């Protein structure tokens, strides 16, 4: 949920779009490995066993080919149609619709994120609206974590579909978290959609990734899931 | 007469060949028999544990 | 008929395209069969026709779309 | 040529090939190549040495220029040393590090975020958990005294 | 116009004694440009 | 007067050979500012917190636009494309000179006023702040409030019109003025990569020079082609500048393609394998390099089909790079092969790093996998350990293989051969962790980052102080080079057979080669060629 | 033709290289209006000859130290690129054939001859 | 020889010459007319001027924006701005 | 033997030229002045002129040699007079895809129409205030359809020997020419948006000055070749600056017909 | 593709037949070690007898060198040089390995 | 009125470079010189105030 | 007390890009209530589905602008 120190490869996360990417880049990697090895040791050995002071007479007729062309061309084929039918369909998987059950809005102003809630209106008449801060270094408290904690962090029950619908207001920012697996583009003028769906009662970091200007390094992202009842009781509260 | 001899680019060639491709067959299923399964065998193992302990 | 009319400008920009295309392509099949004429010259009265002739059949396309009674 | 050469004039060619005059050496390569004519069996072995070192040598068109590997390595292990040393010289000129970065402010934070379950799987918040965390250890973590 | 070319065409004379210092000068003033940039951009602050 | 026939031979020049010099030393000039500015980006970014620019945002910025815009735009495709594609290319084919000989001399002299732009940009109250792609909103008039992203964008104009203006003669001059008897077809692989390079930029670069001259109006002329606000779509700008971003990260590399290809064959002892397989392989890289731009605009909200189709002609291109490869492993099996020699040295060492870099490629070209690695450090480590292994590595190992021809005069091997292997160590040094800095998820152009991505950082700095200390032994065997009177044969690179005899070969198989340029005189002559040479019909 | 040839034969300098005129009231023709290098190719045209040496090589027959393929040139060298027996043999190779000397080809043996069709000095 | 193909030469362009001129003088001619006289009839047709209308639907947020102040005139017009068609 | 005087190849070479160097120098005064004046700097208004005027001059003085160099050096053999016409072909496909970036804003900001300007096309109250496609414009394109076959007229009667032809239909061409520019130009003064409004005027304005620059550039090139025919200069078989202009004038005719096709009737 | 390997060594023996200058012989040899296939005992007697006719013992060493070089195997080569011993005291020309 | 031939013979006469062969050409190149010198000049003291940020007043 | 509802799936716009939308829902929504009645039960639905996508910062413009009659729409 939160980088580790000294990490090699992705970070603990819980969300069915993150289980999809995790296993796919495996499964890629299975096949890139092989080839990765195989040239790199044909290349090393193809010099110590030819050097000058072994193989002093060069074999120069030899500069053809017509089966060995057929297979060059043919196998990586088969490797690419491999790889890429998961590929496509995961992706279109993915990029259905369902039945969404609540909506967020993430307004990404300028060095800091505006969330949003206005599904819940009705009588109370009090449509829920906040503002993410980065909290200073001075006013950390004790054991946080430095760069990557906010004064308001978002709230959402975990086992439901959510909709983010994400704009914004002054440039080109980006809403962002691994952890969950969402990466999308908020341009002024257009809203974009995503979906989400916490699977685990924990907490989810993470940070603006399109440049803004000259504080593009301090607009964290936290995302808080709780269970039901939770979520009622600090809506609530708002 | 010994007569002529012949064959030799062929036998290297196929040799570097076939080691290369007992290679890299080598460490591709050790990756994927090493690291992979063990990973989803411990997140699997997490999550039934979690729900089991709801109860 | 009274349908093949509405056809006319239900559609009259790929009628437009085709008929400069093919004015193109005739006129250059027809000219490449002389001697003294270098490509450029032969191409160049293509051109010509090809304008000429959608000139004309836009101004008729525009008479046409009126008869939107 | 049905007469022998003198011995001195061929003893250890290779050597002495070095410091030579034109003139000489054109007279011995015709001289050896107007005593080739009659069967070999009658050339002397230092003259077929001589030969074949004029011939199949190792000078002229094929004299390559020699580079010592072991000083190759030498210079490289020099020069990353010299980097080594002159990035360590240069990080000691900068601004203090921030206060976050205390073993005990490690400590208290690889603890807090097993309270708040972060990386319940395989980081902070596993079962067993055996590992470092966020205490990158080293001149990083120089624990407050 | 037939002449040998001298094997040398480098845009520039190089000596020993005096030129030596002007060619790693030259490389000085190119490598230190950013640093009068950064130095420059902080003095408002 | 000697200061009349200076100013004669070195300004008022219209000697294709004598401008190439030019080209190569200013294209060193600017990498050599390009480089400092690198070194200050990775000093700054070791450790957490403001370490040595004091607590500047704006100043980093700046920083890694300039970087970015020097080391893309003013070293490599002048010092590659340009300082070899002039000297050699006419020499290559057998032509007297360039079709064009004084349009060869404008299109060089138009980069001096261009970097000193640049610089006056980079020196005004703010500089250039939206990295080495100025993006609309971003960098509008509303947060560049000043006259310094302007200089910025006729700097780049200028540029583009020198090297739309330099690829029009080449063209010119390969099409028209070849050696009686050959061949289109028959012409050797560099000249083939000049050829296409030259297309490709022909045809992309005024699309972007329309999309910049946009954003400038943009500022001045009160346009609203990218403000919302308007009716315009900020989007529109990526779909302009990345129809020609993509066909620039091909003209950057083929000219490498082409001089490994003319390097192996010549220091192993054996022709190229299947030369027409390599002319069709570059002739379809070529082509499919422009159906597939919008793969960096994965994240934006395209449509699905969309999506899927630009992610499934991005896979294809790497059929037939692929084949290149093993065409030139290839090659390596069977002849004899001299491996302590410079030049094989280089050319070896990009094999693998190209390769790595390609397959890292491969990897985030799916549609699904990119959510995960866009905008993070996993796109830097693969663009560097391409460019900077791929085309640097190209650029020094073309020098040090033609460099006797150029200047008459032979460098030293140990140092030579030390700067290789203490470049080639630092650099992997370098871009080793950034892949799993990417890989964990730290995003690009962030002067400070949390508190867990401290190691990889500061084992990375190590190895960017190094490279300076490379770059600084190639500027010292540079000079040795030219203060050693070192003579150097009419074709250094032949050597005699195994049958063949010492003096037989001495004078009777003297002046042959595989390439014409390696017939004429080591310092080669001004008026070369007076009569053409011919070959078999 | 035949003034063309004679007026090519009777020159002695680049400079002797002009045409009578033309007259007032009409275009004036090339025969008429051309000087320098244009004037040369186009009466070395009319006369039949050839202005320029741009003859491709000789790949017919094999050489022979008897009997030597001749390649003309102006100059004491010439550099040729040999590919050998009906082109497609062999690989092809460049070389320069000096003066008054027989170049060898290393690979499939033909024999190349220089003829100085030129001014010694 | 040479004077025949010169001759065929000149007589060819002659008759095309010829014929070209026929086409500008016979074809491109009157229409230009033609087209002068219906924008001349058009424009009549509709010489009422009184194009002075203002605070029917002014401004819509997108027209004569100002995002940074020219430099010729006082700050805030156009090159060809006139002020018979163009209001504010 | 006249042939051992002479050069072996019919190649060109060149000497000096000084004008390469001091072309980039008036292209960098021209860029700073422009961003200095567009910011409003004191005593910057002076300086642009200057520099432009020098532009012009520079390049005159570069385009006179090659005219010396032609026309008495003869150094324009049978082969150099070819390479610059494949020059001129490649520039040409340059500014033909130059010239499609214009094109693809329009395109890309019409068929999918912003909310704020009301999801149709010609923005709402625009509509109402466009110009009629039946009007001046039928005349400009009437007009620079007819100039193309003077100047092929003038371009045969030259071709056939004759004079007087030729210069009339050059006459004819010119004129044609500067009465198209006049009614783009009255056709400009007469428009109720300006280039600052919506996103219509800023295509309409930028797509049109490109092609009005085109043109003047054909109109001085003509201007050129005619001048050099008044002469007795160029020959019957050798012009080849009339032939590099021909091709220039018939690219322009035909980017136009694209341009009124799609910006006028279509877009409107 | 064109010509087997068998057909090569019976043009090659053909053509080292017939030679009388030290290039021409030098060329051939040069070509015919490089085609995959190491010639017949035949083919080296053939070469021999041409280098005795040239007079170059240089090369006449030289091809045994070569012939080392190329075979894998030393029972091979022990076994060539067996076979061609009496051409060997014949000619009177001696092997590298003995010289030095 | 066709001296085409006679200046194309008297102007082959003059060795000078092409951009001086023409006689009276001086006239048409050194005020240019001046010219752009007088720019050149001016142009460093704009770049100047560009940097340090000032309109003259 | 608090009920999950929100707008579902739409044919019209499937595409990830939903920038009309709201302004289809804003617009048909105030047609509605310009024709029947403002107490016309089913036209309250298109409020709800211009309330959650909206981002709350364009309705107060749109409205401010409707007010005097510059709204770029027929209504
Ligand atoms: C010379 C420069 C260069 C070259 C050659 C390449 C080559 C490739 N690049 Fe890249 N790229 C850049 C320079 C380059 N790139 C730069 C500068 C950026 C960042 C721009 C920015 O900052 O915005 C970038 C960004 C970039 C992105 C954007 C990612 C993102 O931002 O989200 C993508 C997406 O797919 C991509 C893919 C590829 C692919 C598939 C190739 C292929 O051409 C690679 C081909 C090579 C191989 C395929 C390996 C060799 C082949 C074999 C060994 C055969 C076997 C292979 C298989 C069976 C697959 N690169
Ligand atoms: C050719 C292109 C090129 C080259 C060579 C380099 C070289 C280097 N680059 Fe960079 N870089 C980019 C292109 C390049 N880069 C681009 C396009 C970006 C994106 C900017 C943006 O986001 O907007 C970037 C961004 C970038 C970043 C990301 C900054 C950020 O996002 O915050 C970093 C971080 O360390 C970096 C570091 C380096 C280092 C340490 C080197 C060097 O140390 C590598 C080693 C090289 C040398 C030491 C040079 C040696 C030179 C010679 C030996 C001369 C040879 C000459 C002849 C033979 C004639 N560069
Ligand atoms: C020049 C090279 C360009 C290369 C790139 C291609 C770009 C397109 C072509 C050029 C722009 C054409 C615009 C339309 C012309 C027109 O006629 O504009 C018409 C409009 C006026 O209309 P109005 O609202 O008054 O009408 C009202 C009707 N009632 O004038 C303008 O507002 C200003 C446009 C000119 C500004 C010139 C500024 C130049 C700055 C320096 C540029 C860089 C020089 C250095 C380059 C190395
Ligand atoms: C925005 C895009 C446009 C930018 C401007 C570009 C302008 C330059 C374009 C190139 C034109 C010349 C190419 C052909 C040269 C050639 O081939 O000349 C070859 C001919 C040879 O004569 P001959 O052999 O016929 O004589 C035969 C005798 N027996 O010499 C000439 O006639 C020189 C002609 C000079 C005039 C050309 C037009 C100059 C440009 C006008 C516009 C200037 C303002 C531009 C403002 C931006
Ligand atoms: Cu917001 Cu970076
Ligand atoms: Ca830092
Ligand atoms: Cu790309
Ligand atoms: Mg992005
Ligand atoms: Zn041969």
């Amino acid at each position: 949920d939160a980088p580790s120190s000294w990490a090699l490869y992705f970070q603990d996360g819980a969300s069915p779009s993150y289980l999809g990417v995790t296993h796919l880049n495996d499964y890629l990697m299975f096949y890139l490995t092989f080839i990765f090895i195989g040239v790199i040791y044909a290349i090393c050995k193809a010099v110590i066993e030819y050097n000058y002071n072994s193989h002093p007479i060069a074999a120069k007729y030899t500069t053809h080919g017509s089966i060995v062309e057929f297979i060059w061309t043919l196998i990586p084929a088969l490797i690419l149609i491999l790889v890429a039918l998961p590929s496509f369909k995961l992706l279109y998987l993915l990029d259905e619709v369902q039945k969404p059950s609540m909506t967020v809005k993430a307004i990404g102003r300028q060095w800091f994120w505006t969330y949003e809630l206005n599904d819940f209106v009705t009588n109370e008449n009090e449509p829920v609206s906040f503002d993410s801060y980065m909290v200073p270094e001075e006013d950390l408290e004790e054991g946080s974590l430095r760069q990557l904690e906010v004064d308001n962090r978002l709230v959402l029950p975990i086992d439901t579909r959510i909709r983010l619908i994400l704009t914004s207001g002054d440039v080109i920012h980006s809403w962002a978290v691994p952890s969950l697996g969402i990466k999308c583009d908020c341009i002024p003028g257009r809203l974009n959609q995503v979906s989400l769906s916490i699977d685990r009662e924990g907490l989810f970091y993470g940070q603006c990734s399109e440049l803004c200007g000259v504080l593009h390094s301090s607009m964290p992202i936290v995302v808080q899931g709780v269970s039901l009842e939770d979520f009622l009781a600090w809506l609530e509260e708002n | 007469a010994v007569g002529p001899v012949t064959g030799m680019f062929k036998r290297r060639i196929v040799t570097d060949f076939s080691v290369t491709m007992i290679l890299g067959t080598l460490g591709a299923c050790y990756w994927w028999f090493g690291y992979h399964k063990p990973a989803a065998r411990q997140r699997e193992e997490f999550y039934v544990k979690l729900a089991a302990e709801k109860n | 008929n009274q349908r093949a009319l509405y056809y006319f400008n239900e559609h009259k920009w790929p009628i437009i395209l085709g008929t400069w295309a093919s004015t193109m392509g005739l006129s250059l099949y027809a000219a490449s069969r002389n001697r003294y004429d270098t490509a450029p010259q032969k191409l160049i009265q293509a051109r010509m026709y090809a304008q000429g002739v959608t000139v004309v059949v836009l101004l008729g396309s525009v008479y046409l779309s009126t008869l939107a009674n | 040529g049905e007469a022998m050469i003198a011995r001195p004039r061929l003893v250890d060619l290779d050597k002495r090939w070095g410091i030579m005059s034109q003139e000489e050496k054109d007279g011995l390569i015709t001289d050896l190549y107007a005593r080739q004519k009659q069967p070999w069996t009658t050339l002397s072995i230092e003259e077929k040495k001589a030969a074949y070192w004029i011939a199949f040598g190792e000078h002229g068109p094929r004299a390559f220029s020699h580079i010592s590997q072991k000083t190759v390595f030498w210079g490289t292990v020099a020069g990353l040393t010299i980097g080594v040393v002159l990035f360590g010289l240069i990080r000691t000129q900068a601004a203090p590090s921030p206060r976050t970065m205390t073993r005990e402010w490690q400590e208290k934070s690889n603890e807090y975020m097993k309270e708040n379950k972060i990386n319940p799987i395989s980081g902070e918040a596993s079962e067993g958990f055996k590992g470092r965390g966020q205490i990158s250890g080293g001149i990083f973590s120089p624990s407050e005294k | 116009s037939a002449p040998k070319p001298g094997s040398t065409i480098p845009f520039y004379i190089n000596k020993k004694p005096l030129p030596t210092l002007l060619y790693f000068g030259t490389f000085g003033v190119i490598f230190s440009i950013p640093f009068i940039v950064v130095k420059y951009h902080n003095r408002n602050l | 007067n000697s200061w009349w026939t200076y100013v004669n031979r070195w300004i008022f020049s219209t000697n294709a050979k004598d401008i190439a010099i030019l080209y190569l030393l200013f294209g060193l000039v600017s990498g050599i500012i390009g480089s400092v500015f690198s070194f200050i980006i990775r000093m700054e970014l070791s450790a957490p917190g403001s370490q040595f620019l004091s607590g500047n945002g704006q100043l980093y910025n700046v920083a890694i636009s300039a970087h970015g815009i020097l080391m893309i735009f003013f070293f490599i495709i002048p010092a590659l494309f340009g300082a070899f594609g002039n000297y050699l290319v006419p020499l290559m084919i057998g032509a007297p000179d360039v079709a064009y000989p004084r349009v060869n001399n404008f299109t060089f002299w138009l980069l001096p006023p261009a970097l000193m732009l640049l610089l006056i940009s980079a020196l005004t109250e703010e500089g250039p702040g939206g990295g080495w792609t100025v993006y609309p909103p971003l960098s509008s008039i509303t947060s560049h409030s000043g006259p310094a992203i302007d200089l910025a964008i006729l700097s780049l104009q200028l540029t583009g019109i020198s090297s739309t203006l330099g690829s029009v003669n080449l063209i010119a001059t390969m099409i028209n003025m070849r050696a009686p008897g050959l061949s289109l077809y028959q012409m050797p692989l560099f000249a083939w990569a000049i050829m296409i390079t030259s297309i490709l930029l022909l045809l992309t670069l005024p699309v972007l020079a329309g999309g910049l001259f946009m954003l400038f109006s943009d500022r001045n002329l009160n346009t609203s082609f990218y403000a919302p606000e308007g009716g315009g779509d900020p989007v529109l700008y990526q779909h302009l500048f990345w129809f020609f971003g993509h066909p620039e990260v091909y003209i950057l590399i083929m000219p490498a393609f082409g001089v490994v290809s003319h390097i192996i064959p010549s220091l192993a002892h054996k022709p190229i394998f299947g030369k027409e397989g390599m002319l069709w392989a570059m002739l379809s890289i070529a082509l499919l390099g422009l159906m597939v731009w919008s793969h960096h605009l994965f994240t934006v909200g395209l449509d699905v089909d969309t999506r899927a189709y630009f992610s499934a002609a991005t896979m294809v291109i790497a059929i037939p790079t692929g084949i290149k490869i093993f065409s030139w492993l290839a090659t390596l099996t069977g002849g004899a092969i001299q491996w302590s020699r410079v030049p094989m040295l280089y050319a070896i060492g990009f094999l693998i790093l190209f390769t790595i870099g390609g397959l890292t490629g491969v990897i985030l070209s799916n549609s699904v996998l990119d959510i995960a690695f866009h905008d993070t450090y996993f796109v830097v480590a693969h663009f560097h350990y391409v460019l900077s292994m791929g085309a640097l590595f190209g650029l020094c190992g073309a020098y040090y293989y033609w460099s006797p021809k150029m200047f008459g005069l032979m460098y030293n091997e140990t140092l030579a051969s030390i700067q290789f292997w203490i470049l080639f160590i630092g650099v992997n040094i370098v871009f080793g962790p950034q892949h799993f800095l990417g890989l964990n998820g730290m995003p690009r152009r962030i002067p400070d980052y949390p508190e867990a991505f401290v190691g990889w950082n500061f084992v990375s700095s190590i190895g960017s102080v190094i490279s300076i200390l490379s770059l600084f032994l190639f500027m010292y065997v540079m000079y040795d080079q030219f203060t050693s009177n070192r003579v150097v044969k009419t074709n250094p690179y032949l050597i005699p057979s195994y049958f063949d005899d010492n003096v037989i070969f001495v004078n009777e198989k003297l002046g042959v080669a595989q390439s014409i340029e390696w017939l004429l005189h080591s310092p080669v002559h001004e008026h070369a060629f007076n009569t053409l040479p011919t070959k078999s019909i | 033709v035949k003034a063309a040839a004679q007026e090519l034969a009777n020159a002695k300098e680049p400079s002797d290289l002009i045409g009578p005129g033309g007259r007032d009231g009409e275009v004036p023709t090339d025969l008429e209006q051309a000087t320098g290098l244009e004037r040369y190719e186009l009466l070395s045209e009319l006369s039949g000859r050839d202005a320029f040496d741009m003859k491709p090589l000789d790949a017919s027959r094999k050489g022979t130290l008897t009997d030597p393929i001749m390649v003309t040139s102006l100059d004491p060298y010439r550099h040729i690129g040999c590919t050998g027996s009906p082109s497609g043999s062999h690989n092809l190779i460049w070389m320069t054939v000096y003066k008054d000397k027989l170049r060898r080809c290393p690979e499939c043996g033909s024999v190349y001859k220089l003829k100085f069709m030129g001014d010694p000095n | 020889n040479w004077l025949e193909e010169v001759q065929a030469e000149e007589e060819h362009a002659k008759r095309s010459s010829e014929f070209w001129k026929k086409v500008t003088y016979y074809i491109g001619g009157p229409a230009l007319i033609l087209a002068s006289a219906n924008a001349y009839y058009i424009y009549c047709k509709h010489q009422e001027h009184a194009k002075h209308v203002e605070d029917t639907d002014p401004g819509y947020s997108f027209e004569n924006l100002r995002f940074k102040k020219y430099p010729w005139g006082d700050g805030s017009k156009t090159l060809f701005w006139n002020d018979k068609v163009n209001h504010l | 033997n006249l042939s051992t005087k002479f050069q072996g190849h019919p190649y060109h070479i060149v000497s000096a030229s000084p004008w390469p160097f001091f072309l980039s120098v008036v292209l960098f005064f021209n860029c700073l002045a422009a961003t200095l004046y567009l910011h409003g700097y004191k005593h910057s208004s002076v300086f642009f002129g200057i520099s432009f005027l020098g532009l012009l001059a520079t390049m005159y003085l570069w385009f006179r040699d090659m005219s010396t160099e032609a026309n008495i050096h003869g150094a324009h053999t049978k082969a150099v007079t070819k390479g610059l016409k494949i020059g001129f072909m490649l520039f040409l496909i340059s500014e033909t895809f130059l010239f499609a970036s214009i094109f693809w804003a329009f395109f890309h900001s019409s068929l999918s129409p912003t909310f704020e300007l009301g999801a149709v096309w010609p923005p709402v109250g625009i509509a109402d205030k466009t110009i009629d496609p039946l009007e001046v414009p039928l005349l400009n394109t009437v007009i620079l359809l007819t100039s193309g076959a003077s100047l092929t007229y003038a371009h045969y009667s030259l071709i056939a020997r004759n004079r007087e032809n030729a210069l009339k239909g050059l006459y004819m061409t010119i004129a044609l020419s500067f009465l198209f520019l006049g009614g783009q130009a009255y056709e400009y003064w007469n428009a109720p948006f300006t280039i600052s409004d919506s996103v219509y005027g800023a295509s309409f304005y930028f797509a049109t000055g490109l092609h009005g620059i085109h043109i003047i550039v054909g109109t001085i090139l003509l201007l050129a070749a005619t001048y050099n025919i008044y002469t007795y200069h160029l020959t019957n078989t050798h012009h080849n600056g009339f032939e590099c202009g021909i091709y220039y004038w018939h690219f322009c005719d035909v980017v136009w017909l694209f341009l009124y096709l799609t910006i006028y009737i279509w877009g409107s | 593709h064109g010509v087997s390997l068998e057909e090569i060594n019976t043009k090659y023996n053909d053509f080292f037949s017939n030679v009388q200058d030290q290039f021409e012989l030098q060329r051939g040899l040069n070509n015919c070690f490089a085609y995959d296939i190491v010639p017949s005992s035949d083919v080296i007697e053939q070469a021999l007898r041409a280098a005795r006719r040239v007079n170059d013992f240089p090369t006449a060493v030289r091809i045994f060198e070569g012939i080392k070089v190329k075979l894998p195997t030393k029972e091979q080569y022990q076994a060539y040089v067996k076979e061609l011993k009496p051409v060997c005291n014949e000619l009177g020309i001696v092997l590298k390995e003995d010289l030095f | 009125k066709n001296t085409i031939v006679q200046q194309q013979r008297f102007l082959q006469s003059i060795h000078k470079p092409t951009y001086l062969q023409r006689p009276g050409s001086f006239a048409l190149v050194y005020p240019y010189y001046a010219v752009m010198a007088g720019l050149g000049l001016y142009s460093l003291y704009a770049s100047g105030r560009v940097i340090f940020g000032k309109k003259d007043a | 007390q608090f009920t999950f509802g929100t707008v579902g799936f739409d044919a019209r716009f499937p595409n990830t890009n939903q920038t009309k939308h709201c302004f289809q829902s804003y617009i048909d929504y105030f047609r509605c209530i310009k024709a029947k009645g403002e107490d016309f039960v089913p036209c309250k639905q298109f409020w709800h589905a211009y309330q959650s996508l909206c981002p709350m910062e364009w309705v107060e413009r749109w409205d401010e602008q409707r007010e005097n009659g510059t709204f770029p729409a027929p209504i």
